[PDB]
């Protein structure tokens, strides 16, 4: 029966866009991701289920939870026994491609993660380091020192 | 089902680990630990429990029961469900996932939720910022554990934990990658809090650092969780690096070679190492600690993925 | 196990012998399949491979049955996993068919 | 090989990024203002990239592995990629003065501009939906950061948030289209896509899945180029940010998107739907711009609306299927870019003036009289007055449109040019004839900004004497697709 | 070099990471082409 | 996937176990005896990025005999870009 | 698999299709070594000159020289490769007819 | 000296619990199914199990 | 080497398993065709019984997305 | 054309036919036979439309018998 | 925060008594 | 059954664009819906890769994962900066 239980994801997605209390919004966000990972499990894409878990409800909705807590808003099959003699786990059959054949679409997300690092640095350093912690800065010769107030 | 046969013995394991820690860390300090309650303090865990259970609440407060009365349940359920994929002997894993390792990584990424939620429901600014600091620590030594597992994964073929412990028949990954075991242990020390790395767990700041409504069940469940997370993260330093259930393979006449007994011996070694290293070393202050997970165990983990990938690519050892 | 019922265990147990013998039938079946994957077009070669392999099993079943009966006991116990009992694998191979 | 021109700018960005951070975080150097030192070095990094890309133009197509599975470089891409770097460098040249006046310690801001150029260089040559989306994401992501650079002032950051959401939505909408386009095609490459979509004709031949994707991909692109159907808060982005950052987003992302647009739609898709949507957008953009030029008062916003009106004239070339029309669009993009750089530079010339109305900009007849004539040339170029280069580009767009048969679309463009000309004579009247508004006295700029005006204003007027080279260059690019 | 030793003393873990990592970026760079025999 | 059903029921049986561990204390014992710390957003975004790059490590880790010396060098280029990002974060000082 | 087969290829007589590195770089004409040398100069001169303002003249000169080395070397490589391969003028066929 | 054995005893009865964690979920699964668990149980083995339970009729 | 041994065993028993599956599937296909020609009655229904090829090639008939998962 | 389990994918063979027949093909209209066969492998729509009518004719007889 | 960080570098350990070791 | 796993993703995407249209006032829900629609196209790529039996879908889904994650990082960082001090 768990097949049609994507209705849970469906209603939780309707919650996040029709909720004024942000805690409920982020909770049903996490719920949408959990049910989407359930779906991606039912399809057998095991790697993508765990990646949804990790890089969504252990990083991204962690971010969103932070933004809520602080900064409150207010029969007939014919199985072909060939190609089953060596079953390729999903990670192996993503790595056979992403790093050798389509590797530039993998070095470009490298640049996108680097731009995300540079961006989170230049944006949210918040004048807390050399961006402004260099010094207040002062020059004596130009300074009036009581000659001009 | 047979999930009872992996949760009940683990509950007993955690209850007796509180005693094993007190007793070992006491023996270190030239003093017998809990020693009057049971024959050798063996009943002391049951005494701690049966005491915490019989302690009247400070305030009933059963109204707020969906917010933080299921958050310790969540933390503990995660610490216990990461035990499915952990194999104790050949064909003794409860569920051999062909992506087992990544599933452990995801379970940690959800333990982050456990901590953050159980700290936010405590309406104490100091305790909530403490829980957030603890979550940021647990998640900053998770990129280092991630890369350490990428090393032990490069050595192995697949993420299947039964394969990672089957890929060590020739030699445990503790012998060639010993520097990595030291980094996984010093990270598992820091991923969990129980470590030289526990300023959020500085004796006082811990109790006032997880929740406001204790009722005893919350106190026990957090400690039962920390001690299961510890048995787990010590049952990983023994699958990956030490031979999960493999002997030294000398094939003795005196030793009939049981598997789960070897896994038990090794996880006992790593639990004893958790205790010993809690006794003998000062705390890291969480300001040198976060500057050790980024500036020390991430560069030394990245180097290791490039070293164990290089040295295995040049000579076709993969 | 029992009469030479080509179960999973008894097939993955004799696969070494099904490799040494019955290689022409197997390679002919594979040549057909790689030519065109319609099942009918070499139903005859399917009968041919199944005929020689059922014959190979009944040969292995008739001679050194107890060692074969122990090795397929392995392969049913540990599901077709070779390393889990090399002792039975050697016993069965050493006694009669190498 | 074959990615070396892109590799150099990415390496140059990394080398500048490491140089800026190590130097900026230096007690020995007293935490110095790297921006402007990253600049000049940043401008020559683009120039070295320009030479490498031009030098390897025959060598660009070195191997099937890069074109078939990653990105395909062709003669059209090379000519526009050369222009993209020149447009980027020209914007940096005017921007250097802004870096000097501002307390710019943002060494990373230059690295973002170079990273954007690398994303834009990859965008022009991207031949797969995955590659185009990923390249678009990088170029926009670098742009999102430049918009929010002045953190102390919320006006830049709030403008960035609207740009960010519009950018995220535009990338997201385009991504959904790729998913639907992928579902029918079974492949993400434009080349494989063209074979499945050649002559699809959603009326002649059924293609429900492909069209569902095409609708999303086309809509996303329009948000990026500030097309009026999806203009949204994009005009707001231009006025809210300071003039120099506004100039960079005004020309380089738009040129990259327009070049990407011709490659993704004309070659890959063949249905009678893509040309018409641009035809409606072109009429609307010119109508919105003509109404806006009269309606808008702030000089910076007016430029954005005049640019939006010009964008509609550019859209007509894609709207008429003729290759001559695609060539006319290219003539327009080059003239609009030169004028847009020139227009921003004249506003940048009055650096001393803080945000001020057109009437305040008036009274430049007595003081800086030559600059006053220069401002008149910039407004005339978008106006379509015949002597200026813009009219010659518009006439080619219009002559192509009449040949394409777009009489209704062509007429509104002439009518919008007529609507714009009246405001421009009124603005020219404002500069000298009337509304001096206090005889305000202006300040000098850097030589590079004066040269940007000198090399462009002379060329705009000189176009009449020797207009043959640009027309020849533009058609070659259109034919190459 | 004097500054190199000052860098492998003050910061041992980023100077023994760019050397436990060189042995990984250096083995397949030269030691693998050497293994043509 | 077939082996996911044991953990699928594990979640629910551990829910039951924790609910019993919750109800045990509840039954017994009757009547008579800082504006913002943005570094927690920098640490968080940085964990996000490094866990994305570990996500990219995983397939390259498990499939490295297939990609002989070319997948390795492509991953080392991805990792050199990671290292440039991490050195820009170390020098800029986000690791504190 | 990979192959150096090119679009619009062999417009001039090829000398060595797919030249190996350490040969295509040992083919540097006194013009390439003069292109790799002027680019490194215009990149050191700009690098030092840009750094007069922030006090970083030496190290900014060094990083401009690093950029110039990378860029001018990849340009000299482009030239000597499109010369060895059939892409550029390629008057260095005497080096093959003689050796 | 064997004084450490008193402190070894809690680690023993926490090791005697992981042995139970491992052997319980083994001999429980070895009961529901007449055979031990298969670790490397790829799709080839589920297909062969299907055809096997279909061969014994 | 163990994995190559296992895969060699599997590839060697592959023809027998595939022959059994061929016989079973062709029997199910014969019965499905005799069901089609019976539910269609052959005058009003598909005037060609099987006609599944749709070009010069055969494919296993149809299913959902991923059953073995 | 790799696939979820790889093994050359499923419709790469159909794409191979469509691409081979898209070499110097006179027009896509001329080779559309391979493209439709290729699309049919990708979505199974041709089987589905036939399945709907086989279900409908069988359902129509069953519905007619049920209504009586 | 620009607060002075506790730099864990220093001079090496050298037991420093007073001058009255031998003869006051 | 592919339609069930696609039209459900299609209407998750419609929910995302709907929340985009309505919530132009609140931005955190805007970003919620952004990642929602970047899931409904991501889960869409995965479903269409299982259906077509093609791996390009999953490669593109992984890259969209590690691009939408960086997008959420920069998005929330921009949102935190927007609520200045
Ligand atoms: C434009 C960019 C120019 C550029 O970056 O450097 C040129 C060097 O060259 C000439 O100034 C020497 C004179 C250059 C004259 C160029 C004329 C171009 C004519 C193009 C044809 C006409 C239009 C055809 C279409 C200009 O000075 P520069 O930047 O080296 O260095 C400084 C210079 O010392 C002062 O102008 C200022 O400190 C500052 O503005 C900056 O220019």
């Amino acid at each position: 029966i768990l097949s049609v239980l994507s209705s849970l994801a469906l209603v939780s997605g309707l919650m996040v866009v029709r909720a004024k209390n942000p805690v409920h919004s982020v909770l049903f966000f996490i719920l949408v991701f959990c049910d989407t990972s359930g779906l991606l499990l039912l399809l057998g894409l095991d790697f993508f289920a765990m990646i949804f878990l990790v890089v969504y409800i252990g990083a991204i909705a962690v971010l969103f939870l932070f933004v809520v807590m602080m900064f409150h808003i207010q029969s007939l099959r014919y199985t072909v026994y060939a190609g089953k003699v060596r079953s390729w786990t999903n990670l192996e059959t993503l790595g056979n491609l992403l790093y050798t054949y389509y590797f530039v679409w993998f070095l470009v997300p490298s640049l996108i993660l680097l731009v995300a690092m540079i961006g989170a640095i230049v944006l949210t350093m918040h004048r807390t380091t050399k961006v402004k912690r260099q010094d207040v800065f002062r020059r004596n010769a130009i300074d009036f020192r009581r000659t001009i107030m | 089902a047979e999930i009872l046969g992996i949760i009940l013995p683990l509950l007993l394991g955690v209850a007796f680990l509180v005693l094993a820690e007190r007793k070992v860390m006491a023996f270190v300090q030239r003093r017998k630990g809990p020693d009057v309650v049971g024959s050798f303090g063996l009943l002391q865990p049951l005494a701690d429990g049966l005491k915490l259970i019989l302690k009247e609440p400070i305030s009933p407060s059963s109204a707020n029961f969906f917010l933080f009365r299921m958050a310790p349940v969540a933390t503990f359920m995660l610490s216990l469900v990461a035990w499915a994929v952990v194999p104790f002997d050949y064909g003794m894993v409860l569920s051999d996932l062909n992506i087992g390792l990544l599933y452990l990584f995801a379970i940690s990424s959800l333990g982050v939720y456990g901590i953050i939620i159980a700290g936010w429901s405590s309406n104490s600014k100091y305790a909530f910022l403490g829980a957030l600091r603890s979550a940021a620590q647990m998640v900053s030594y998770e990129v280092s554990i991630g890369l350490i597992l990428i090393t032990v994964l490069i050595c192995v073929g697949s993420c299947n934990l039964s394969e990672i412990v089957m890929a060590q028949k020739q030699i445990w990954f503790g012998i060639p990658l010993f520097p990595v075991l030291v980094m996984f242990f010093i990270s598992c020390l820091a991923e969990t809090n129980r470590a030289p790395f526990d300023l959020p767990e500085a004796e006082a700041e811990l109790v006032a650092g997880y929740n406001v409504e204790y009722s005893s069940m919350g106190f026990a469940l957090f400690f039962l969780g920390e001690y299961a997370n510890m048995i787990l993260m010590s049952g990983l330093c023994t699958l990956f690096f030490l031979g999960g259930w493999l002997p030294i393979l000398d094939l003795p006449i005196f030793k009939k070679i049981p598997g789960s007994i070897w896994f038990s011996i090794k996880v006992l070694f790593f639990l004893f190492l958790y205790i010993w290293v809690r006794a003998a070393f000062p705390r890291y202050r969480y300001d040198q600690l976060m500057g050790l997970g980024w500036k020390v165990f991430l560069p030394l983990s990245l180097a290791w993925v490039v070293s164990v990938s290089g040295l295995l690519v040049t000579f076709q050892w993969l | 196990t029992g009469n030479p019922i080509p179960t999973s265990a008894v097939l993955t147990a004799s696969a070494k012998h099904i490799g040494m013998r019955c290689m022409p039938e197997n390679v002919a079946f594979l040549k057909c399949k790689k030519n065109d994957p319609n099942p009918e077009k070499c139903l005859d070669k399917g009968r041919d491979v199944t005929r020689c392999v059922l014959g190979l099993l009944k040969d292995l079943h008739q001679k050194c049955q107890k060692e074969m009966d122990d090795y397929v006991g392995c392969m049913y116990y540990y599901t077709n996993e070779f390393d889990l009992c090399r002792k039975e694998q050697e016993a069965f191979e050493k006694v009669c068919p190498l | 090989l074959a990615v070396f021109p892109e590799i150099f700018i990415i390496n140059a960005t990394f080398i500048l990024l490491i140089h800026g951070v190590v130097f900026s975080t230096s007690k020995k150097y007293d935490y110095p203002p790297l921006a402007s030192n990253v600049g000049w070095l940043g401008l020559l990094s683009v120039l070295i990239t320009l030479l490498l890309l031009a030098a390897g133009a025959p060598l660009l197509t070195i191997a099937h592995l890069f074109w078939n599975n990653l990105f395909r470089r062709d003669n059209f891409t090379y000519f526009c990629q050369i222009f993209l770097l020149l447009s980027t460098a020209g914007t940096i040249s005017m921007c250097f003065d802004f870096f000097d006046q501002e307390r710019f310690d943002a060494f990373e801001f230059i690295v973002l501009i170079l990273l954007s150029t690398c994303g834009m260089l990859f965008m022009i040559s991207a031949y797969d939906l995955i590659a185009m989306y990923l390249a678009i994401e990088l170029q926009s992501l670098c742009f999102y950061v430049i918009a929010a650079s002045k953190r102390k002032s919320e006006f830049s950051t709030e403008a960035g948030l609207k740009y960010l959401i519009l950018g995220a939505f535009s990338s997201g909408i385009l991504l959904f289209g790729c998913s639907m386009i992928y579902g029918s095609t079974g492949a993400t490459h434009f080349d494989q896509l063209a074979k499945i979509l050649t002559g699809y004709e959603i009326t002649g031949a059924r293609s429900s899945g492909i069209f569902m994707g095409i609708l999303f991909i086309a809509v996303g692109f329009l948000f990026k180029i500030t097309a009026v159907p999806f203009h949204m808060w994009a005009p707001d982005i231009y006025e809210g940010s300071p003039t120099p950052v506004t100039a960079f987003l005004s020309i380089a992302p738009k040129i990259s998107i327009f070049a990407n647009i011709l490659r993704v739609f004309i070659y890959g898709s063949y249905g009678a739907t893509l040309q018409q949507i641009f035809f409606f957008c072109s009429i609307a953009s010119m109508i919105l711009g003509a109404l806006a030029a009269m309606a808008q008062t702030k000089v910076k916003r007016l430029l954005a609306y005049s640019s939006i009106g010009h964008v509609g004239y550019i859209c007509i070339g894609f709207s008429c299927g003729t290759i001559e029309g695609i060539q006319s669009l290219l003539i327009g993009i080059f003239i609009y870019a030169l004028m847009t750089m020139d227009a921003f530079a004249i506003v940048l010339a009055l650096r001393q003036t803080r945000v001020k109305y057109i009437a305040d900009l008036g009274a430049l007849a007595k003081t800086n009289p030559i600059l006053a004539i220069t401002f008149s040339i910039t407004m005339f170029s978008y106006a379509g007055i015949p002597p200026l280069a813009g009219f010659c580009s518009k006439f080619y767009l219009f002559f192509a449109a009449l040949g394409c048969g777009a009489y209704f679309l062509a007429l509104v463009g002439v009518v919008t040019s007529v609507i714009g000309c009246f405001y421009y004579i009124r603005l020219v009247k404002r500069m000298f004839f009337d509304t001096p508004r206090t005889w305000i006295l202006y300040e000098p700029m850097d030589r590079n900004k004066s040269l940007l005006l000198a090399m462009t204003s002379f060329f705009i007027t000189l176009f009449l004497l020797y207009p043959s080279p640009l027309f020849s260059v533009t058609h070659q690019m259109a034919l190459s697709l | 070099m004097e500054k190199l030793r000052m860098f492998v003393a003050q910061e041992p873990v980023v100077a023994a990471s760019c050397l436990i990592g060189g042995v990984g970026l250096f083995l397949p760079a030269v030691v693998r082409p050497i293994l043509d025999s | 996937m077939l082996e996911f059903a044991p953990i699928f029921i594990y979640l629910v049986i551990s829910l039951l176990v924790s609910l019993i561990l919750l109800g045990v204390p509840f039954l017994f014992a009757s009547n008579s005896s800082s504006r913002f710390d943005i570094r927690f957003y920098l640490v968080s975004i940085l964990f996000l990025i490094f866990d994305l790059e570990v996500t990219f490590f995983f397939p390259w880790a498990v499939s490295l005999n297939k990609i002989d010396l070319f997948g390795f060098w492509s991953m080392m280029a991805f990792l050199f870009i990671l290292t440039i990002g991490f050195l820009y974060e170390w020098k800029r000082g986000a690791l504190d | 698999n990979t192959d150096i087969t090119a679009l619009e290829k062999a417009q001039y007589p090829v000398v060595d299709r797919n030249p190996a590195f350490t040969k295509v770089v040992g083919n540097f004409s006194t013009l390439d070594y003069l292109r790799f040398s002027t680019i490194t100069g215009i990149s050191v001169t700009v690098g030092y000159l840009s750094g007069i303002k922030p006090g970083i003249k030496g190290p900014s000169m060094v990083t401009g020289g690093l950029i110039g080395l990378m860029g001018g070397f990849m340009y000299a490589y482009q030239n000597s490769a499109g010369r060895l391969m059939g892409f550029f003028p390629n008057d260095g066929e005497v080096a093959s007819y003689q050796k | 000296s064997l004084v450490w054995l008193e402190a070894m005893l809690p680690l023993g009865i926490i090791g005697g619990m992981l042995c139970i964690m491992g052997n319980s979920q083994y001999y429980i699964h070895k009961a529901y199914h007449g055979r031990p668990k298969h670790i490397g149980h790829d799709e080839w083995d589920v297909a062969m199990e299907r055809r096997d339970k279909k061969v014994v009729e | 080497a163990l994995k190559e041994e296992k895969y060699a065993a599997r590839r060697t028993i592959l023809p027998i398993l595939q022959a059994e599956e061929d016989e079973r599937f062709v029997s199910e296909w014969k019965k499905y065709l005799e069901y089609e020609a019976d539910v269609m009655k052959d005058v009003p229904g598909w005037k060609v019984g099987e006609n599944v090829y749709n070009s010069g090639r055969w494919m296993p008939p149809a299913t959902g997305e991923l059953r073995p998962d | 054309g790799w696939g979820i389990t790889g093994n050359k994918g499923r419709c790469y063979d159909f794409w191979m036919d469509f691409s081979e027949c898209m070499s110097h093909c006179r027009e896509p209209k001329d080779c559309t036979l391979l493209r439709e066969d290729y699309l049919e492998c990708l979505h199974h729509s041709k089987e589905f439309q036939r399945r709907n009518r086989i279900y409908k004719e069988e359902q129509r007889k069953l519905r007619a018998a049920s209504r009586k | 925060a620009a607060a002075a960080a506790a730099a864990a570098a220093a001079a090496a350990a050298a037991a420093a008594a007073a001058a009255a070791a031998a003869a006051a | 059954d592919l339609i069930k796993y696609f039209t459900f993703s299609m209407i998750i995407f419609i929910l995302g664009i709907w929340g985009i249209l309505l919530n132009r006032r609140n931005i955190l829900i805007m970003l919620m819906s952004i990642e929602l629609m970047l899931l409904a196209v991501n889960s869409n790529f995965l479903v269409f890769s299982v259906s077509l039996d093609d791996m390009m879908g999953q490669v593109f889904a992984l890259l969209v994962l590690t691009v939408a994650a960086a997008e959420s990082a920069i998005g929330l960082a921009i949102f935190v900066i927007t609520f200045r001090v």
